[PDB]
């Protein structure tokens, strides 16, 4: 039951009382991730009047390569965790790379706990500087719509997917936030790129009402508002006869409209003549909502060049700064509403997790003795380490942050991060070489219709006789299914390494299978990963997936604006 | 001067040579007569020095021309690629031949006659014609090896247009649809797709029976 | 093992080829199959294994090749004709392009039941063509030359054939009669025209209505 000054209260006394409180959570990972015979071996056993130093030096740190083999025992037909704590409900895949190779991190239920609670910590800052309408509803570019079961039975889910289609998403977000423009079920619906269009066409349908424009980052609003620049006129002539356009081929998304659709020619006449009237595009969304409060996401480490598109998009309005936070933890949150993004920082929540700091100072890089967060110094740059209830024990990111200030005695965060990249050997390749120009030459076919390749993805999927294929595609507009099919076939022959395509051209290796998913999903993902808990400057995309990857396993299966299986062979 | 293309406002005969201009990146330009300009140019005929009036012609710099076959043997061989011995040019005229056979096959009565009755004794006899160079093609990536070629483009144009005609035609042979698509591969001729130049239809003239009309 | 063209008993696509096998004075070995050997057609194509699939073929002590367009190119090279030249391998093309517009016109209308009506109207349209033919003969002896090249016989079989349909088309062009006089005026064709290695009917097929039968 929220109360906008009792929350920031709880956060309020929380900054205060940080020192105890975290050893206490310390403690409370401490008793909670125990029994895995991997913390005892690595010697741990609980409690005591020694939990801290002890630990640090004593209980080891962990890398991606190393986090590999535990959680895929726990995916690959049987669930046998070991690292970790209970048996996952999701898994998730985390940035930056492992020798080249995917990187694994399990999801607890705490983050959405922790989600509503951190949240609630940042909107109600943000109200008393940003005080808003508790009837209105909001306009969300927010997706769960995709879902897929794991070699071992087992979901797999993205941060955001497994609280939005978990059985206490209704309920914990009824009293905290406004209403999405998209009925649930098109947040749900198989179509995200449809549901993104007819999301943005429910919120002119209340336009009046709106308080707020939402995505997780910048420069996904910006490829929704060119493709709006590109559909808007396909919006109203859809409007003035009241009939949905044949474009449209999902089953969920056209009977929604089918019941929001009635002959409005007056409002397609308001809409274009105010549209053609502006110039270059510059800044529409005030003018498509007369009551909306501000654009929310991320808008700092990669987001900076992004950030004039959105300013662009954004005009004279405050732009307000997303919560740092991730399917490994949420690590901090904005209680500085009113200052601008570039100088924007976020506030590190006391009880989500323990922690510790690498640091990188004294030469490049650096293997000086870490401290404790509010025990770092002000104004150095340092590499995050986190200990969570996430199974993540000492995880080194591989990201670098700067002490902006204090909120009392919590730190606020700058992040120069824009690349964190450095890599190894990866055996799924099949480089990137070879994956950019078959992507790249399976494009052509769909830019017969003026439509061109957001972004590309791979997978290893052992569930199926024989271990394949699976690609993932995002494109700017919708499209038919036989041209797609084609594409399949370039694909099938374009990775040239001749394992791969001896084995592909005699299906020793099953027939190539594409699907197609729809838009925003990668940028979805994105969304999660420079969200990252640590240095927000982590985005860099594995481009094939082993059954070992996460984010972008629950995409592949339900999602479909269409999937076919090679119409080669 | 630099290259002049005149052609009907259709892809036609003249697909495979502006798609020619664009994998080997030759710059060109194009006048082409609208829904009624093909009567203007007759005082333009005899008026233009060209040899023989018809379209399409070319001015450039060197030489006045006309007709596909020579205009796509002209351009190819001042950029090296219209042949390299007496056995393989001519088997270029020869894959020419194959396709030419078949796409001015379909254009014999495409817009003419009753084409769905003419379409079942042509359809007949196609399958050993497209069985033919599926099966020379599996050990090179193209009918005649690495670097995308002009018999392809018309070969373009080919494949296009038994699979308009009739859409499950290439049900038994998948190893053309992926080797389209990678001839397809190549980035400039992609953009021009993209860009304004590109016209997906009609393949023929304008009043065709079949592949005919403004819009599909 | 001397070079082997293989065709048909009949003027059509082989019909320039087999006088300018004599031009280059070249040995060469014939299979002469008839309208009575359609189950030749069947057996034979196979088994000593053509890659692309056609009538006429041509085999060289070395080369494999089909389609008469494709088979005249390849006699003009062994003749170092190409190397490449532009203007006249676009301009002979052209020529000749004007032809196989005149050429395969008659082949469109070959297989036509009705025939005297699209031969007349394809007689309408062949004062164009061949006014661009004349347009280029006048100041020297034949179509592009001194000493014949390939392309002579193939507008000579178009003019020779159109005469026999109707008899007055050439009277309105003096400069294409010298022209039909100088080839039958060089010393190796008219002493092979009497040959038995001559031959003038059908046109088309016998199964052609007209062109097609018995007599000329
Ligand atoms: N077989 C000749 C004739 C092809 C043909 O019909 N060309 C048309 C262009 S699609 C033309 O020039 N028509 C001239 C006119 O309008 O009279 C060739 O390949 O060029
Ligand atoms: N463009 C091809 C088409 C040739 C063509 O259709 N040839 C006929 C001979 S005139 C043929 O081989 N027919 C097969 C048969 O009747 O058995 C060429 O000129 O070679
Ligand atoms: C209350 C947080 C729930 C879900 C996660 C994300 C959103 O719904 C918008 C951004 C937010 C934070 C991020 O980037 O991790």
């Amino acid at each position: 039951t929220f109360d906008m000054n009792r929350v920031i209260d709880e956060f309020d006394e929380m900054t205060r009382n940080a020192h105890q409180v975290q050893k206490q959570t310390l403690k409370e990972i401490l008793l909670k991730n125990q029994s895995a015979i991997y913390l005892q071996n690595c010697g741990l056993n609980g409690n005591a009047t020694d939990p801290e130093e002890a630990f640090k030096s004593m209980v080891p740190l962990v890398t991606d390569v190393e986090l590999e083999p535990y959680i895929k025992r726990m995916v690959d037909g049987d669930t046998s965790p070991i690292l970790t704590g209970h048996p996952v409900p999701a898994i998730s895949l985390s940035s930056g790379t492992s020798q080249g190779r995917p990187k694994f991190i399990p999801f607890t239920d705490e983050l959405m706990e922790n989600t509503l609670q951190l949240f609630r910590t940042a909107f109600a800052f943000r109200n008393r500087d940003f005080p808003i309408d508790d009837n209105g509803k909001a306009l969300q570019f927010i997706f769960s719509s995709k879902q897929y079961i794991s070699t071992g039975g087992v979901p797999v889910g993205t941060a955001t997917t497994n609280v939005y289609r978990n059985p206490n998403f209704k309920a914990g977000m009824k009293s905290i936030t406004s209403p999405s423009c998209s009925p649930d079920e098109v947040i749900f619906s198989p179509d995200v790129h449809q549901a993104l269009y007819c999301h943005l066409l429910s919120g002119i349908l209340f336009r009046d009402q709106v308080q707020y424009v939402f995505a997780v980052f910048a420069h996904g609003l910006v490829h929704a508002f060119r493709t709006f620049e590109q559909v808007w006129e396909e919006i109203v002539t859809d409007i003035k006869d009241g009939v949905l356009s044949n474009r449209i081929t999902v089953p969920s998304v056209r009977t929604a409209m089918s019941k929001l659709l009635t002959p409005n020619p007056e409002l397609a006449e308001t809409i274009r003549t105010k549209c053609m009237s502006l110039s270059n595009w510059y800044g529409l969304i005030p003018a498509l909502f007369p009551n909306a409060k501000y654009v929310y996401g991320i808008m700092t480490g990669s987001m900076e060049p992004y950030v004039p598109k959105l300013r662009h998009y954004a005009g004279d309005l405050p732009l307000v700064s997303h919560d740092y936070g991730s399917s490994e933890g949420w690590i901090a949150a904005n209680v500085t509403p009113r200052l601008s993004p570039e100088e924007a920082t976020f506030a590190v929540i006391p009880n989500l997790g323990y922690f510790e700091f690498l640091p990188v100072s004294e030469t490049g890089e650096g293997e000086e003795k870490p401290v404790g967060l509010t025990q770092v110094k002000i104004g150095e740059e340092y590499e995050v380490v986190i200990t969570n209830y996430a199974g993540l024990y000492r995880y080194r990111l591989g990201d670098v942050v700067k002490v902006i200030g204090f909120y009392n005695n919590t730190p606020q965060l700058k992040f120069i991060c824009r690349r964190n990249l450095i890599l190894s050997i990866n055996i799924d390749k099949n480089t990137e070489r070879d994956l950019q120009l078959s992507v790249e030459s399976a494009a052509k076919r769909l830019s017969e219709e003026k439509i061109e390749v957001i972004d590309f993805s791979s997978y290893i999927d052992v569930s199926t006789d024989p271990g394949h294929y699976a690609i993932f595609w995002e494109i700017s507009g919708e499209t038919n299914e036989d041209v797609l099919q084609d594409c399949c076939n370039c694909l099938d022959r374009a990775f040239i390494d001749a394992g791969y395509v001896s084995s592909r051209k005699c299906k020793t290796i099953g027939a190539l299978e594409l699907r197609v998913v729809a838009k925003g999903t990668f940028r979805k993902i994105q969304e999660h990963f420079l969200g990252l808990g640590s240095s927000a400057g982590q985005f860099k995309m594995p481009r094939c997936v082993k059954p070992s990857n996460a984010k972008v396993l629950q995409i592949l299966c339900e999602n479909v604006v269409s999937s076919y299986f090679s119409t080669a062979f | 001067m630099s290259p002049i293309l005149g052609y009907w406002k259709i892809k036609g005969l003249v697909q495979p040579t502006r798609l020619l201009l664009e994998y080997l990146e030759e710059k060109y330009e194009e006048h082409l007569y609208e829904r009624d300009e093909g009567d203007k140019w007759r005082n333009k005929k005899f008026e233009l020095g060209l040899e023989f009036p018809n379209l399409p012609y070319y001015i450039d710099g060197d030489v006045k021309l006309t007709q596909s076959m020579a205009i796509i043997r002209y351009i190819a061989d001042k950029h090296n690629m219209l042949g390299g011995c007496p056995k393989e040019r001519a088997e270029i005229s020869m894959l020419e031949g194959a396709v030419l056979d078949i796409r001015y096959g379909v254009s014999r009565i495409a817009y003419s006659k009753d084409f769905e009755t003419l379409k079942v004794d042509f359809l007949s006899k196609l399958p050993e014609m497209l069985k033919m160079f599926e099966d020379r093609l599996c050990h090179k990536t193209y009918l005649n090896g690495d670097h995308v070629t002009h018999p392809d483009f018309m070969l373009y144009d080919a494949l296009d247009v038994v699979l308009y005609m009739d859409p499950m035609c290439l049900d038994a042979f998948p190893k053309l649809v992926c080797f389209k698509k990678r001839i397809e591969a190549i980035p400039q001729i992609d953009k021009y797709l993209k860009s304004s130049k590109y016209i997906a239809w009609p393949l023929q003239g304008w009043q065709a029976t079949f592949g005919g009309g403004d819009h599909p």
